[PDB]
């Protein structure tokens, strides 16, 4: 009885979901893309979709950019350590990224460089 | 320098890539383009890029590849409601048409639907046909 | 006896089978039925059933391709209002929170977002990723 | 300028669009099912679905069921004759029957009937 606030500005509205795969209700949405060099890209970025845009720069870009992020801070303690997926719907690589351990806690990744095919996350 | 960044479960709400080649490939997609990108990741296709591009806005596969990966799925559609971030946000709230504030058949009519939606999308997480999703 | 009916290109809207056996194996659909149904759906699985079937409560395929075969799209998604005929419907029609029949910067948002589907949706036509659509 | 109605029940609503496949701002859709023998389905029903039910009760009543189709009439005569879709996302059989020449003319089918896996539409 408290996830629909009953007074303010978001009264009544119910929840947003969110989801790589269609589901019963969903409706299909795109993220804004547009460059400027420089490339911007707005809208709820989930990890899927920054793994893949990140391999697609890699090649683009004969593995030679940087990435700047801006992060959602009260989903930033997500990142906290809890320890046949061919199926799900995503591409392999990000199905091995997406099966390792959580090395950040209460931490979000704020810039990415790639130099000479080589990542280094500050 | 390690192969690949450490995976974050945060949601980004702006990314911005800077580099100094050309981005100008992601640009004027054709209608052809943007159709094969939304099929294909309505039917999970996978795609593999060769190691390097010289020619990036002659490269059809990357293009489709670029659609594909802008693409998502939410549940509430109202076009008219700012809806991804919900926690503290209100100057981009105030002021808009919101019948069902008021309104109570309609708000319950909302719900029964919300719960429909979440209910699926728990039962596709269970057979391993969702990898996540996430609830705000 | 002709082996198949001519194809009819009209809208029905309700259908009522009748058949001296069982119609009870396409009730209590399991959660697992259903979610394999949807996405069989969006990605485009063909279902060759046997010839005939004793036990139809035991069949997982037959339920799965009826789930299958009861989804379709539709762009408008407003759960409050009745969309699907809109010719000569307005006992329907009466009485319901209509909030875009007065303000005008909400017309114009549906406007433009109809305005992109409709555009997506004729694209993918013509590269032959869509067999047909209606526009009501 | 005529498409959306200034005055009336309707007024200021965009034409509803409907598809077999997905596009941009599309939302997921079901069918409403219901058995008393007999069966009931509700909705707006496009041709694949009426074919594919049809496939789908052939084998499991063992060719034998009736039908009773409600038709919307302004869209009976879409059926006048006028004269590679393996990926448009059809069962073969319905690319097979939808890719015939239109026999009826202003007039939409009433009554299915299948005996013994023949088909007598009325």
């Amino acid at each position: 009885k408290s996830i629909v606030a009953a007074a303010g500005l978001q009264a009544g509205l119910p929840p947003t979901l969110l989801s790589p795969v269609a589901f019963r209700g969903a409706t299909m949405h795109a993220l804004k893309a547009r460059s400027v060099f420089s490339l911007e890209i707005t809208g709820p970025i989930m990890p899927h979709s920054l793994h893949s845009l990140t391999m697609l720069l890699q090649s683009a870009q004969r593995g030679s950019f940087s990435a700047g992020l801006y992060t959602h801070e009260p989903t930033a303690v997500f990142n906290t350590p809890i320890h046949d997926l061919q199926n799900c719907g995503l591409h392999p690589c990000t199905v091995e990224q997406l099966t390792q351990v959580n090395e950040l806690g209460k931490l979000s990744l704020r810039h990415l460089e790639m130099t000479d095919y080589r990542y280094t996350w500050k | 320098g390690s192969v690949t960044f450490p995976a974050d479960w945060s949601l980004k709400t702006r990314l911005l890539f800077t580099s100094s080649h050309s981005f100008s490939w992601a640009d004027h997609l054709k209608a052809q383009e943007e159709a094969q990108g939304l099929v294909m990741q309505c039917r999970a296709t996978a795609v593999n890029l060769p190691h390097s591009i010289q020619e990036p806005k002659l490269s059809t596969d990357l293009r489709c590849a670029f659609q594909q990966s802008l693409v998502h799925w939410i549940h509430p559609s109202l076009p008219w409601v700012q809806l991804f971030p919900r926690i503290g946000v209100d100057r981009k709230m105030a002021g808009k048409n919101t019948p069902w504030s008021q309104d109570e058949s309609l708000q319950q009519v909302l719900m029964s639907e919300w719960a429909l939606s979440f209910t699926s999308l728990y039962n596709l997480l269970k057979a391993k046909l969702c990898p996540y999703f996430y609830v705000c």
